[PDB]
RNA sequence: CAUCGGUUCUGGCGGGGGGAUAAAGGCCCAGGGAAUGUGGCUCCUCCGGGAGUGUUAUAGCCCUGGGUGUAAUACCCUCGC
RNA sequence: AACGCGACGAUACUACCCGCACGUUGUAGACGUAUAAGAAUAGGCUCCGGCCUCGUAUCCUAGCAGGCGAUUCCUCCGCCGGCCUCGAAGUGGCCGUCGGUAAUUCGCGUAUUGCAAUUUAGACACGCGCGGGAUCAAAUCCUUUGCAGACGACUUAGAUGUG
C-alpha cells in the first residue's frame, strides 16, 4: 500500500497544531498558514484536484482525526491524531463522506455500540530493566547460591559456541505495544447524562 | 510422506578425503583377497567354455549351417 | 481435542458468522452507520476537474 | 568407435624347414588405421590359431571400400559382447549407406545402450541383407515401409550462439 | 455432421521434395535413410544450386515448397536430372520467397561504399516522395 | 445397441481394440514363410 | 553481440539458470540489463521438486540468531532470479558488486519499461530449450506458495498494462496502412532511374 | 547541417587479464571487439591500434584526458575474443570499461 | 524406439458439431455444447473422412502413442453426453434413523444442491452442491432413490461421488451398521 | 613508416606421387533379375483411392562384364609460391 | 531494514526557484550509446489480397564537428503556450506561434594541425558567479512533568493561558 495523498480541513485547531511542535510555546504557529490558502484561491481548484485524484486512482481512504485533549483533565495539551480507515460503500462514497465529515466532532457512540465486543491497542505499563526472575517467570535458584539467585543456571550447556536467541535474560519489561482483542462494551454513557 | 512440504536434513554428496582414502584403502585390499582367493579356488572349470551359438534371428543362420557342413564334409574327405 | 485450526472447527465458526452472528453485526452497523451520516450531513486544468500534475530512480540515467 | 576403415589383413606363420610355405590368414578387420588393424589381427590370431606376432609376418594390409556408397543399405550385425556376466549373443540392424557407418553406429549403439567399450565387443558377421523380408527389427522396418513420408513438428531453428539477444519470439514450425 | 479443425499443417519430407541447404544450394530427396537423415541429389545447371549426391542430415537443410511429382524412390542423377529439368524446379525456386530473401542479402553484402552513398540519396528522394503521400494520405483522415 | 456387460459397469465406454503400435510392419503370408523356414532351421 | 545502452528482457519463458547464467555473463562484461516479468519464468521439473527445493532452503537459519547472519529467505520471484544471479557473481569482490548494480529486477512490467523494447534470449527460452512432454512450472506461482503476497496486483496492473497495448497496437496497426497506402501512392511520383537503381541494389 | 557521427574506430571492451584458473598475467589483456564472433572476423583486427580512453584530475599539458596505447596481437578462444598488448597493462579497474579499435595501421 | 506414425479415428454422428481450435475441443449437440482443453497432450488433429476426426501423433514413444487412447475415450465422452447424456441413480438405505433427502437449486449460482438430514440420527445437515450442468430429481418410480443427470460424465459421476463420500459412518463396525448413499445405477438418460 | 635478420602463429594458391593406378558417379555397349511393381488390364469404393496380375510400356531400380579412362574427387604422403 | 520506501506541514541564512557563465568538480566508463503489441509454439500474423527459418530488419544517416549566399521545398526537428491525458517508482497526445531545416542544383570558403598521436565535443550530479523572482522557520541545552527511566532516551508543560 501506497499513501498517494492527503487532504487537509481548512481550519485545525490549536491542540491538533500542537501535535506538528516540540517547543510550541516558542513557535510563530505558522503550520498550515500557506495551506489554508489553497481553499481561496481559485475557488479551492488544487482540493478539488486532490479530491479527484483520491477518488479515481486510491482504493483504501482513511480520516485524519485528533482528540479533544482539552476536555479531559489531562495537563497535556498537545492532542493525538491518527488515521481512521472509511470501510463501506465505493471510493467516491468515502471521499464524500470524509469531505463532509471536515472539520466536524464524531462523538463515541457514532462509531461503536453497547453489547459491541471490540479490540484494545495500547502501550502497557512500563517497568524499567528487570531481572529473568520478573520478566520470564523461570525459577528461583535455592538460597545463598554463589553468584545469585534470581538467575537462570545455565543459559548455555550445547552447541553452538554462543549465547542463543531464546535463552531469558535481563532487559526491558512493559512498555510494550499489545493488541488484545475481544473485549466487550457494557455501556457507552453520555457526558451529558447526570445519572450516566 | 511429507516430504515436499517438511523436507528432512539433506544426505550430503559431499565425500570427505578420509572416507575417500578408507574406501581406496578397502577396494585394493578386496582386490588382492579376490586374487588369493582365485588363485586357492577349489571349484571346478571347464577346459573349454560352453558356446552361445549363432542367433536365430540371423537371417542367414541356414546358410552359414550349410557353410560349417560343407567345411566339415571337405576336411573330413582331406583328412 | 480439535485444534483451533482444525477444518472442521473452521466450517462450524463459518456457519455460525454466516447464520448468527452476521445478521446481529449488519443490523448493528446500519444503525451506526445511519448515525454516522446524520452527522455527516449535518475548463478542466483551471478548475481540478481535470487530475493534472501535482506543483533513487526505477531507471538507469541515461 | 572413430573414423573407421575395413582392411583385408593377410598373415602368415615364418617359414621353418619343415613348413616352408605356411598357411596364409585373412582378416576382415574395422580400425581407425593400419597400425590398429594389425594390431587387432595378431590379438585375434593369437586367440584362435595360437600364431604369436614374433614368430610370424604380416603379408598384406588393403583397404576394402565400399562398393556403392551412394546407395541406401540395410545391414545385419551379429555381434558378441562381454559384460560382468559373460559374454552374450545378439543380433541388431542398421539402415546406413556403408559396412564402416554401420559398424560406427553400433559401436555408438553399444555404448549407449549396454554400456560396451570397444575392447569388449567382437564383431562376428556383418551381412547386407538383400531383400526387404529379411529385415526383422521393427525400427527398420518402419523405415522400409511403402510410400514412407513424415512431416518435422517441433523444429527449434538453428539460431546463433554468438547473437544473444533476440527481438521477435521464434517459431518451431519450420 | 460438421467439423471444423483449425491445426497445423507442416511440410512433408517424402520421395521429390526439394531442400534448400546452408550454402543455398538445393537438393531432391531421393530416398529416406532414418527420421534424421535422407540422401538427396541436386542435379542443377547453375552451379549456385548445384549439390553432389550424398546424404543430407534433415537438421541442416529446410522443407521448400518444390516437391518434384512421382520421382522414383532411389532414382539415380540422370533420371533425377529429367525430372528437375522437366519440373523446372529452378525457375519455381526463383519464384520463391526464400531466393528473393537471398538475392535481396547478396545485393545489399556486394556494395561498395560509394554504392553506400549512392543508397543513401535515392532512398532519401524516394522517401520525399512517400512523406508528401502520408502527408496526403493523413490530411484526409 | 450393445449386448455385453462390461465388468466395470462403463456402459458407454466403446469396443477398443488391441494395442499394438508396430501393426501393419509385416503381412500375414511373409510370416507364415517365415514361420516354415524358422521351423526347417531350427 | 552488441552493444547497447540498457538490455531490457522480458522472462516470461525463460528457464531461470540460463537466463542467470547469460544475464551474469553481460553483466561482468558492462552491460546493464533490466529483467521485466519474473514471475513467468519457468523452472524445468515438476512444481513439488521447486516446492521441495524452497522448503529445503527455507530449512537453513543461523540457529542462535535469526535476524543476523542467516539465510535470509526471499520470496518475491525477481528476488528469486537475483539470488540466482548472484550465485553465478562474486559478489564479495568490488568488481562482483559493481556488476551487480548494472541490474534490475521486477515483477510486471512497471512504467517506462512498458513503452520500451523487450528483448528474448533464445538460449534460455523453454519452448527452445526443453524436451515436449517434461513437466515445467512457474515462479509466479512458487512464489505465491512460499508466501509472496502480490499476485493479484501484479496481474491486475498487468491486465491494465495489456489493455493500453491493445489501444496502442490497434494506432500501430492504422499507422502501418497508411504507411503501405502512402509507399504505394508515392511508387508512381518516384522518377523511375531512382527505383531501378534502388531495386538493383537491393532496396 | 549534417546529422551524422564522426566515429572512425571500433567498439571494444576490456574483459580480463590472460589468466588460467588462478593466477593472471597483466601484461596481455582480452578485449571484446563489437560485432567479432569468431576467429576468421577477429583475423582481420590483428595488428590494429587500440587505445584506452580515461579521466584524469589534474590538466596536464592542455588535457584531463589521458590515454594507454596498444595493439591487437592474436585471436583468443573460438568466439572473437582478441588478445591484446599495450605499452603499460591496463588498470585493473576497467574490466569492463570500453576502449577504442583503431582501423589502422590499414592492409586495405 | 520410436514410432514414425500413429493414429486413432473418431466418428462423429450427424446431429454433432465438432470444433477444434489450438486442441481446444468444442462438441455441440441436441443437448447441449461441452468444451475441454487438450492442451497438455501432443496430438495433431486433422478431418480424415466427413464425420471422422484424425488424430495422430509423429515420431512419440510408447506413451505418446497410447495417450491418443485416452484423448479418444474422453472426445467420445463429450460426443456421448451432448447426444444421449448421462445419468447416474442413487439408493440411500438405512436400518432405524430415516435418511432425509432435500434438493434445491440456487438461483444466484445456478447449481443444485442436496440436504442429508438424520443420517443415523446426527444433529448436523449434511450439504454438498453439485457441479454445474448436473440435475438432481427425487425418484418416484422407485423408494429412496436420487437420479443425478448431465451433459458431463465426469461432471455427474464426481457429483455422486461427492453425495457417497459425505454419508460415511466412522468408528462403528461397517458389517454392522449398514446406512449410506450408494450409486446403484449409471447408463445414458436416452 | 619502409627495407631486413631471428623465432613463431595463421590464411590462401600452383604442382607431383600412391591405393582396386581410389572406390563411386555421368554417358554409351552387352547380358541377367526382382519389388516397397511404372504403364496397361481386371475387381471394389466414400469416387478419394485400395486389391490383384505381371518385368518397362506413358516411371524407374538392382547384379555382372566392357568402353570413355592413365576420368574426376575424397584420404594419405610430398615439392614449392 | 538505524545505508528500504511513500504522503504531508513549515522551512530564517551564504538557505529556495528561474536565465546563462563556466569549472586542474565528480561518476565501474556517451560517441546514432534510435526501435512498446499481446499471445501460441502439435501453431500464428494480416491491409483479408495474402504472409511467417532468418533484426542479414526498420528508422536515421551528405554540408567548417558541418560556414556564407542563392536555387528550390512544405518535408523533418526543437522550445514555449492552450486543451486533454498519464499514479507500478506518474508523460505523453493534439492544436497554435516562433526558430531551424539540400527532396533538386550551384558559387564562394576550407590549405600551414606540415605523414599518425582521445575526434578534449554526451548525460547526470556537485560547486563557484551574476541578474531577477519568492520566503521571514525550527531544533537542542535549560526549567518542568512521571503515563517514563540505571544513564541516555521517552510522555508532557514553559510566549497572557481553561497558563
Amino acid at each position: 500500500l501506497r499513501s498517494l495523498t492527503t487532504v487537509w480541513a481548512e481550519h485545525l485547531s490549536d491542540e491538533v497544531k500542537r501535535r506538528f511542535y516540540k517547543n510550541w510555546y516558542k513557535s510563530k504557529k505558522k503550520a498550515f498558514t500557506k495551506y489554508a490558502k489553497k481553499y481561496a484561491e481559485n475557488n479551492g481548484a488544487s482540493i478539488t484536484r486532490e479530491l479527484e485524484r483520491i477518488k479515481k486512482y486510491c482504493t483504501v481512504v482513511r480520516v485524519l482525526a485528533h482528540t479533544q485533549i482539552r476536555k479531559t483533565p489531562l495537563k497535556q495539551k498537545k492532542a493525538h491524531l491518527m488515521e481512521i480507515q472509511i470501510n463501506g460503500g465505493s471510493v467516491a462514497d468515502k471521499v464524500e463522506f470524509g469531505r463532509s465529515l471536515f472539520e466536524k466532532p464524531v462523538t463515541i457512540d457514532t462509531i461503536f455500540e453497547k453489547d459491541e465486543m471490540i479490540d484494545v491497542i495500547a502501550v502497557t505499563k512500563g517497568h524499567g530493566f528487570v531481572g529473568v526472575t520478573a520478566r520470564w517467570g523461570t525459577k528461583k535458584l535455592p538460597r545463598k547460591t554463589h553468584k545469585g539467585l534470581r538467575k537462570v543456571a545455565c543459559i548455555g550447556a550445547w552447541h553452538p559456541s554462543h549465547v542463543q536467541w531464546t535463552v531469558a535474560r535481563a532487559g526491558q519489561m512493559g512498555y510494550h505495544h499489545r493488541t488484545s482483542v475481544n473485549h466487550k462494551i457494557y455501556r457507552i454513557g453520555k457526558g451529558d447524562d447526570e445519572a450516566n | 510422506a511429507g516430504t515436499i512440504n517438511k523436507p528432512k536434513k539433506p544426505t550430503s554428496k559431499r565425500k570427505t578425503t578420509r572416507l575417500r582414502a578408507k574406501i581406496s584403502k578397502r577396494a585394493a585390499e578386496k582386490k588382492r583377497k579376490e586374487r588369493k582367493l582365485a588363485r586357492k579356488n577349489p571349484e571346478w572349470r571347464s577346459k573349454l567354455k560352453k558356446d552361445p551359438g549363432i542367433p536365430n534371428l540371423f537371417p542367414y543362420k541356414e546358410r552359414l549351417l550349410q557353410q560349417i557342413e560343407e567345411e566339415r564334409i571337405r576336411r573330413k574327405e582331406e583328412l | 481435542a480439535k485444534s483451533a485450526r482444525a477444518s472442521r472447527i473452521k466450517e462450524n465458526h463459518q456457519r455460525f458468522k454466516k447464520n448468527i452472528a452476521g445478521p446481529v453485526e449488519a443490523a448493528r452497523l446500519e444503525r451506526l452507520s445511519a448515525k454516522l451520516m446524520a452527522i455527516a450531513q449535518a475548463s478542466g486544468v483551471k478548475s481540478g476537474k481535470s487530475i493534472g500534475r501535482k506543483d533513487s530512480s526505477i531507471v538507469f540515467p541515461m | 568407435m572413430g573414423r573407421l576403415q575395413e582392411y583385408q589383413v593377410i598373415g602368415r606363420h615364418l617359414p621353418t624347414e619343415a613348413n616352408p610355405n605356411p598357411a596364409l590368414y585373412r582378416m576382415r578387420i574395422f580400425a581407425p588405421n593400419e597400425v590398429v588393424a594389425k594390431s587387432r589381427f595378431w590379438y585375434f590370431l593369437r586367440g584362435l590359431k595360437k600364431v604369436k606376432k614374433a614368430t610370424g609376418e604380416i603379408v598384406s594390409v588393403n583397404v576394402i571400400s565400399e562398393k556403392h556408397p551412394l546407395k541406401v543399405k540395410n545391414f545385419g550385425i551379429w555381434l558378441r559382447y562381454d559384460s560382468r556376466s559373460g559374454t552374450h549373443n545378439m543380433y541388431k540392424e542398421y539402415r546406413e549407406t556403408s559396412r564402416v557407418a554401420a559398424v560406427e553406429a553400433m559401436y555408438a549403439d553399444m555404448a549407449a545402450r549396454h554400456r560396451a567399450r570397444f575392447r569388449s565387443i567382437h564383431i562376428l558377421k556383418v551381412v547386407e541383407l538383400e531383400k526387404t523380408e529379411d529385415v526383422k527389427r521393427p525400427y527398420i522396418k518402419q523405415l522400409v515401409a511403402k510410400n514412407l513420408s513424415f512431416p518435422l513438428p517441433h523444429r527449434v531453428p538453428k539460431i546463433s550462439t554468438k547473437k544473444i539477444f533476440s527481438a521477435k519470439r521464434p517459431s518451431t514450425f519450420s | 455432421a460438421e467439423i471444423n479443425v483449425e491445426a497445423t499443417s507442416w511440410r512433408r519430407v517424402e520421395v521429390g521434395r526439394v531442400l534448400k541447404l546452408e550454402n543455398g544450394s538445393l537438393a531432391a530427396i531421393v530416398e529416406i535413410i532414418d527420421h534424421k537423415r535422407v540422401l538427396a541429389d541436386g542435379p542443377s545447371s547453375d552451379p549456385k544450386l548445384a549439390t553432389p549426391r550424398g546424404i543430407v542430415p534433415l537438421s541442416r537443410a529446410l522443407l521448400t515448397p518444390i516437391v518434384i511429382p512421382k520421382l522414383p524412390r532411389g532414382a539415380r542423377t540422370g533420371a533425377v536430372k529429367k525430372a528437375w529439368e522437366a519440373y523446372g524446379v529452378d525457375a519455381k525456386w526463383k519464384e520463391t520467397n526464400w531466393a528473393k530473401k537471398q538475392l535481396q542479402q547478396e545485393r545489399r553484402q556486394s556494395l561498395t561504399d560509394f554504392d553506400r552513398f549512392k543508397v543513401m540519396r535515392l532512398k532519401k528522394q524516394r522517401r520525399f516522395e512517400e512523406r508528401k503521400a502520408l502527408a496526403k494520405i493523413k490530411a484526409a483522415a | 445397441k450393445n449386448l455385453g456387460m462390461r465388468k466395470n459397469g462403463q456402459v458407454w465406454l466403446p469396443a477398443k481394440k488391441a494395442f499394438r503400435p508396430t501393426k501393419g510392419l509385416t503381412s500375414w503370408e511373409l510370416r507364415v514363410k517365415k514361420r516354415q523356414e524358422q521351423a526347417a532351421m531350427k | 553481440s552488441s552493444f547497447e545502452s540498457v538490455v531490457v528482457i522480458d522472462g516470461k519463458g525463460h528457464l531461470l539458470g540460463r537466463l542467470a547464467s547469460i544475464v551474469a555473463k553481460q553483466l561482468l562484461s558492462g552491460q546493464k540489463i533490466v529483467v521485466v516479468r519474473c514471475e513467468a519464468l519457468n523452472i524445468s521439473g515438476e512444481f513439488f521438486r521447486a516446492k521441495l527445493k524452497y522448503h529445503a532452503y527455507l530449512r537453513k537459519m543461523t540457529r542462535y540468531n535469526p535476524t543476523r547472519g542467516g539465510p535470509f529467505h526471499f520470496r518475491a520471484p525477481s528476488r528469486i532470479f537475483y539470488k540466482a544471479v548472484r550465485g553465478m557473481i562474486p559478489h564479495k569482490t568490488a568488481r562482483g558488486a559493481a556488476a551487480l548494480e548494472r541490474l534490475k529486477v521486477f515483477e510486471g512490467v512497471p512504467p517506462p519499461y512498458d513503452k520500451k523494447k523487450k528483448m528474448v534470449v533464445p538460449q534460455a527460452l523453454r519452448v527452445l530449450r526443453l524436451q515436449p512432454g517434461r513437466k515445467y512450472c512457474t515462479v509466479g506461482r512458487l512464489s505465491h506458495e512460499v508466501g509472496w503476497k502480490y499476485q493479484d496486483v501484479v496481474a491486475r496492473l498487468e491486465e491494465r498494462r495489456k489493455a493500453k497495448g491493445a489501444a496502442y497496437y490497434e494506432r500501430k496497426k492504422l499507422a502501418a496502412r497508411q504507411l503501405s497506402e502512402a509507399k504505394k501512392a508515392a511508387a508512381a511520383k518516384v522518377d523511375p532511374k531512382v527505383s531501378e537503381a534502388l531495386a538493383a541494389y537491393g532496396y | 547541417p549534417s546529422e551524422a557521427g564522426h566515429r572512425l574506430y571500433v567498439k571494444g571492451r576490456h574483459l580480463s587479464y590472460q589468466r588460467g584458473r588462478r593466477n593472471t598475467h597483466p601484461k596481455t589483456s582480452l578485449i571484446k571487439i563489437e560485432g567479432v564472433d569468431d576467429t576468421a572476423a577477429a583475423n582481420f583486427y590483428l595488428g590494429k591500434r587500440v587505445a584506452y580512453v580515461y579521466r584524469a584530475q589534474k590538466e596536464v599539458r592542455g588535457t584531463k584526458i589521458r590515454v594507454i596505447w596498444g595493439k591487437i596481437t592474436r585471436p583468443h578462444g573460438n568466439s572473437g575474443v582478441v588478445r591484446a598488448k599495450f605499452t603499460h597493462p591496463l588498470p585493473a579497474r576497467s574490466f569492463g570499461a570500453s576502449v577504442r579499435i583503431m582501423l589502422y595501421p590499414s592492409s586495405i | 524406439m520410436r514410432y514414425i506414425h500413429s493414429e486413432e479415428t473418431i466418428p462423429v454422428p450427424e446431429n454433432v458439431k465438432v470444433s477444434i481450435k489450438s486442441r481446444l475441443v468444442t462438441v455441440e449437440g441436441p443437448r447441449g455444447k461441452l468444451q475441454k482443453d487438450l492442451s497438455h497432450i501432443a496430438v495433431n488433429f486433422s478431418v480424415v473422412k466427413k464425420g471422422v476426426i484424425g488424430l495422430e501423433i509423429h515420431h512419440g514413444s510408447r506413451k505418446d502413442v497410447a495417450a491418443l487412447r485416452t484423448v479418444r475415450t474422453i472426445i467420445n465422452n463429450m460426443i456421448i453426453g451432448v447426444t444421449k447424456g448421462f445419468k447416474y441413480k442413487m439408493r440411500y438405505v438405512y436400518a432405524h434413523f430415516p435418511i432425509n433427502v432435500n434438493v434445491e437449486k440456487n438461483a444466484e449460482t445456478g447449481c443444485y444442491e442436496v440436504e442429508i438430514r438424520n443420517f443415523i440420527g446426527e444433529k448436523i445437515v449434511r450439504k454438498v452442491v453439485m457441479a454445474p450442468g448436473v440435475e438432481v430429481e427425487i425418484s418416484k418410480a422407485q423408494k429412496d432413490e436420487l437420479i443425478l443427470s448431465g451433459n458431463s460424465l465426469e461432471a455427474v459421476s464426481q457429483s455422486a461421488a461427492d453425495i457417497q463420500q459425505i454419508c460415511k459412518v466412522r468408528n462403528k463396525d461397517i458389517r454392522k451398521f449398514l446406512d449410506g448413499i450408494y450409486v446403484s445405477e449409471k447408463g445414458n438418460i436416452v
